């Protein structure tokens, strides 16, 4: 969707695999604020907003 | 004839032009009859790193 | 190639189609469909190119 009508998705109640995001060789920018990008796999969260 | 070149090397795929691709890689004749069809393939031919 | 490189340094896929027109019978023809033959009358014809 366009940036004025940006799409928000609620992620909850599932096991999340962040290894497939990190190993991919297409993502030019992977800038993580407040969390280490390598340690995304370690932590647990309650709700994710995409 | 299919190949992959960078963006500033597309203008050398033409009759009568010069450059590294024209001299050493792919040379078209001056009496060439046919078409050159070039499209961007950044998703398929680039990886980060 | 990197996806962050500028468009001069981006991948482009090039296909050069070269057609040769010899005295041999033509085998590569376009999608135009044939019509019935009309004889003894002045017509405008396209006989295999």
């Amino acid at each position: 969707a366009s940036v004025y009508a940006w799409n928000r998705k609620r992620i909850s109640n599932c096991v999340a695999d962040y290894s497939v995001l990190y190993n991919s060789a297409s993502f030019s920018t992977f800038k993580c604020y407040g969390v280490s990008p390598t340690k995304l796999n370690d932590l647990c969260f309650t709700n994710v907003y995409a | 004839d299919s190949f992959v070149i960078r963006g500033d090397e597309v203008r050398q795929i033409a009759p009568g032009q010069t450059g590294k691709i024209a001299d050493y890689n792919y040379k078209l004749p001056d009496d060439f009859t046919g078409c050159v069809i070039a499209w961007n393939s950044n998703n398929l031919d680039s990886k980060v790193g | 190639f990197q996806p962050t490189n500028g468009v001069g340094y981006q991948p482009y896929r090039v296909v050069v189609l070269s057609f040769e027109l010899l005295h041999a019978p033509a085998t590569v023809c376009g999608p135009k469909k044939s019509t019935n033959l009309v004889k003894n009358k002045c017509v405008n014809f396209n006989f295999n190119g």
